């Protein structure tokens, strides 16, 4: 699990944050909608 | 007749245009077909030299490594102390590098387009030439101090009540150098990390040794300055470490030359006397409340671009002006137009100034009235 | 008609070259886009910070894995739009920068911004119409009639303060004007600029005033300023400092070096004697107004 | 009171190896760089010569109170 910094317009292109490590541009899965992926939220995130 | 020749060539030129334009569009993306293959060159530093091929480095990451180099890249030039570039895979030094500029300092250097001048300031010209004496005179003429036989001072500071022009003076100085005037807010230099608050004081002044005629300005030192403590909270430990790095970096084991430090504060009471030492801080410039002539001066400065009518007795404004700042006269000239903004008078009548002084005057009844004499 | 067949034959040869030309570049796009979507399907972007841009053209960055990297070749972003101190999305293995990521804004700063418009109207506020009037004209008119202040020509006023007994209505005007103007309203709590680690409240100041710098129609509110605005004191052996750090960047960052007229400050306290007079100067907080107790008629009006 | 100046004069007229460290630089960001930075200086004083270490602003390191929570 991680923490979301923010999204951007027109695209998913999420900005993620973790405990100590760096910050990534990440994406959804197909199992969830982009509705409740609101900013400042903890999400479970695969390792690869 | 060749009349049908030019009618034919019109499809030939635009025929080749479909080659040239889309071929250039394939060329601009053809640069990225191989241009996206560069691999990093881990930023390191040369510790010493063991043999001609046995070198020894340490990254900005962690541990110390033993490394080789390329046989064509001037191994004699690899001095202990330089910043070099590495290999990620086989760990060999690829290319010597210049010094770093640590972009907080690059974004400290030249981001002020403030073009205020000495014409704008008024009333403290003795302190203007007095402050000029350290930063402009020996920077242009060292030979008089060399013949007399005394070294010019290192740095000086500015103290007084708030709103006497202490920031405005340094901004008037800031419209002169444009490359080697480094201005410090004394709050960007601290973070929650271990020694990064000290790394900034290291490499700002390393950059000051890099650019020899240079001015360091220090605004509101009371956050970082301090007197000392008997070690109450856990936060002021490393801040005292950050300050004691600064004091040794001022005049410890170094020819402090051509790097002139100008400081400023509102209270020189919460300061270290070791920082207030005449070895380190050489002159203490006292900026006081304006006199009647200087309030007349600042009044005529801020009274310039005001649509008025010529009946302004500036004497009476100064006469009710007792114990005023350099900015509250700008508040009076601002607020006479705040009387002019009602009843739609585009001009300014002479009465709204005496109304304005009678509002600004009792507006500052809630002031604290401290003089803050340096000790 | 002699040479028109030869020149028409050459032009037909040129169109016959144009067919394989558009086919040539139209075939040239596939192999380059196949690796373009290869470096774009590496969508996990390990963002970094642009340390420095060389001239011997090159660049050095630092990923937020605390890792420094030299690079000879920049990538898809050119050098001209970049500067030392930026932050970009970088490839993982090649460490090759790809995009340009816009801002660095904290989630607490994002929590400060309203999106609700709490509706209040001035006839819900009876018997304060002088302070209401001088409050509205000092803020709203530098947002709607700028050429009126430039007509005579003055710098507009900057920084209002309200003080008095804590029941006279101080939040009420802020929620009133927050319903009135259609600008970027931004509120603050008193001890919100108080942090455990050092420098975090100060960076929280410069991030908020960076965001209010970004929104050019925007005004800033502070509730209960005395939580951070305590007057300083000289003490050995003890004494806080970290609150006075953020207070000093509130002073300098508010007013002084590199000022601007884009935001207006609305500060709310009830007690004044605690406050450091450095923020009480003339220009950091211009219009200091008190809210007295209602005389008789406003007491009838409130009920 | 000539605290730095006397070390300048002795360091000028000395004939042995002089090692001159600044006592607020042992606080590196990384772990271990500090302690290794402590031990290799005295190792170089050992291997080098009958040498002289100089340390200034000892208050940056040797304080009285401590806190095993930061
Ligand atoms: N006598 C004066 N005449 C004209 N302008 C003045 C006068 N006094 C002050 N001012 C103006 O008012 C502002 C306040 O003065 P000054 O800049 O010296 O305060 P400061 O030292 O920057 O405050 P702080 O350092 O506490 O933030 C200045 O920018 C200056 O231009
Ligand atoms: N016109 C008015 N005059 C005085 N008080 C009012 C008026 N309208 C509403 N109030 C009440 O007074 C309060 C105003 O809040 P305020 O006095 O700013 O709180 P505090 O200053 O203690 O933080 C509101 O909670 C509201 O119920
Ligand atoms: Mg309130
Ligand atoms: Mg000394």
């Amino acid at each position: 699990c991680t923490k979301i910094i923010n999204a951007d317009s027109e695209d998913p292109k999420y900005i993620i944050n973790v405990k100590q490590f760096a910050k990534f541009v990440v994406d959804l899965s197909d199992q969830v909608a982009p509705t409740d992926i609101e900013e400042g939220m903890r999400v479970g995130v695969d390792r690869n | 007749k060749l009349l049908e020749h030019k009618e034919i060539d019109g499809r030939l030129k635009e025929l080749r245009e479909q080659l040239k334009e889309l071929t250039k569009q394939y060329e601009k993306s053809e640069n990225d077909l191989k241009a996206l293959q560069s691999v990093g060159q881990i930023v390191g530093e040369v510790l010493k030299q063991l043999t001609e091929e046995k070198f020894i480095v340490k990254a900005t990451n962690g541990p110390r490594y033993v490394v080789g180099c390329r046989r064509q890249l001037d191994k004699s030039k690899l001095k202990p102390g330089t910043r070099v570039a590495l290999d990620m895979t086989t760990l060999t030094i690829m290319r010597y590098l210049p010094r770093e500029v640590d972009p907080l300092v690059y974004n400290m250097s030249h981001e002020d387009p403030g073009n205020v001048s000495y014409s704008e300031i008024g009333g403290l010209s003795e302190q203007i030439r007095e402050l000029r004496e350290v930063i402009e005179l020996p920077l242009t003429n060292p030979e008089l101090f060399q013949r007399v036989g005394i070294i010019p001072p290192k740095g000086c500071l500015l103290y007084g009540p708030p709103g006497t022009g202490k920031t405005l003076l340094a901004r008037a100085v800031a419209s002169q150098l444009d490359c080697n005037f480094l201005k410090v807010v004394s709050s960007s230099i601290v973070d929650k990390y271990i020694g990064e608050s000290a790394r900034l004081i290291r490499e700002m002044f390393n950059y000051a040794r890099d650019h020899q005629p240079c001015i360091i300005f220090m605004d509101e030192i009371d956050a970082i300055g301090g007197r000392r403590f008997s070690e109450g909270t856990s936060a002021d430990r490393e801040i005292q470490r950050t300050l004691m790095e600064l004091l040794n970096q001022m005049d410890g084991f170094d020819t402090l030359h051509r790097v002139k430090m100008i400081m400023a504060t509102n209270r020189p009471d919460t300061l270290d006397p070791a920082l207030l030492r005449p070895g380190r801080l050489d002159r203490k410039i006292h900026i006081d409340l304006p006199n009647e002539q200087a309030r007349l001066d600042i009044l005529k400065i801020h009274a310039g671009p005001i649509t008025k009518h010529g009946e302004i007795d500036y004497e009476a404004i100064v006469k009710l002006s007792d114990g005023f700042n350099g900015a509250d006269l700008r508040n009076v000239c601002t607020e006479a137009g705040m009387f002019a903004i009602r009843a739609d008078h585009d001009f300014v009548v002479q009465e709204d100034f005496m109304k304005a002084v009678r509002k600004v005057a009792d507006s500052k009844k809630l002031e604290s009235k401290l003089d803050y004499k340096p000790v | 008609r002699t040479r028109l067949l030869d020149s028409e034959i050459k032009i037909m040869k040129s169109e016959v070259l144009r067919v394989t030309h558009e086919l040539q570049a139209m075939k040239d796009k596939i192999k380059e886009n196949s690796e373009k979507i290869k470096v774009n399907k590496t969508l996990p972007y390990l963002v970094s910070n642009v340390i420095e841009l060389l001239d011997v053209k090159c660049a050095v960055i630092k990923t937020s894995t605390r890792q420094t990297y030299f690079l000879p070749v920049i990538g898809l972003v050119d050098a001209e739009k970049l500067k030392p101190g930026d932050l970009v999305g970088v490839n993982k293995d090649s460490y090759l920068i790809l995009e340009t990521l816009p801002t660095e804004y904290d989630s607490r700063v994002k929590a400060m911004e309203v999106d609700e418009r709490p509706t209040e109207q001035y006839s819900d506020i009876g018997g304060l119409d002088k302070q209401i009037q001088e409050l509205v004209e000092a803020i709203v008119l530098p947002m709607n009639h700028k050429e009126k202040f430039e007509n005579l020509g003055i710098q507009p006023p900057k920084g209002v303060l309200m003080y008095g007994p804590p029941g006279t209505g101080k939040t009420l005007l802020a929620r009133a004007c927050a319903a009135q103007t259609k600008a970027t309203f931004l509120k603050l709590a008193g001890p919100q600029l108080v942090q455990m680690f050092i420098g975090d409240g100060a960076k929280l100041v410069r991030d908020a005033f960076a965001l209010a710098k970004e929104k050019a129609p925007s005004i800033i509110f502070i509730d209960e300023l005395d939580a951070i605005g305590t007057k300083r004191f000289d003490s050995e052996k003890a004494g806080d400092r970290e609150v006075q750090r953020t207070m000093l960047e509130l002073l300098n960052q508010l007013d002084g070096f590199q000022p601007n007229t884009q935001v207006k400050v609305i500060a709310a306290t009830n007690r004044v004697d605690i406050l450091d007079p450095a923020l009480l100067r003339s220009g950091r907080l211009d219009r200091k107004i008190e809210f007295p107790m209602p005389n008789e008629e406003a007491r009838a009006r409130i009920m | 009171c000539g605290k730095t100046m006397l070390a300048k004069a002795v360091a000028h007229h000395t004939t042995a190896a002089f090692i001159r460290v600044v006592g607020s630089e042992f606080v590196q960001k990384y772990l271990g760089e500090g302690p290794r930075m402590v031990r290799d200086v005295f190792r170089l004083a050992k291997e080098n010569a009958p040498a002289i270490i100089f340390i200034d602003e000892i208050d940056a390191i040797a304080t009285k109170r401590f806190d095993a929570q930061t």
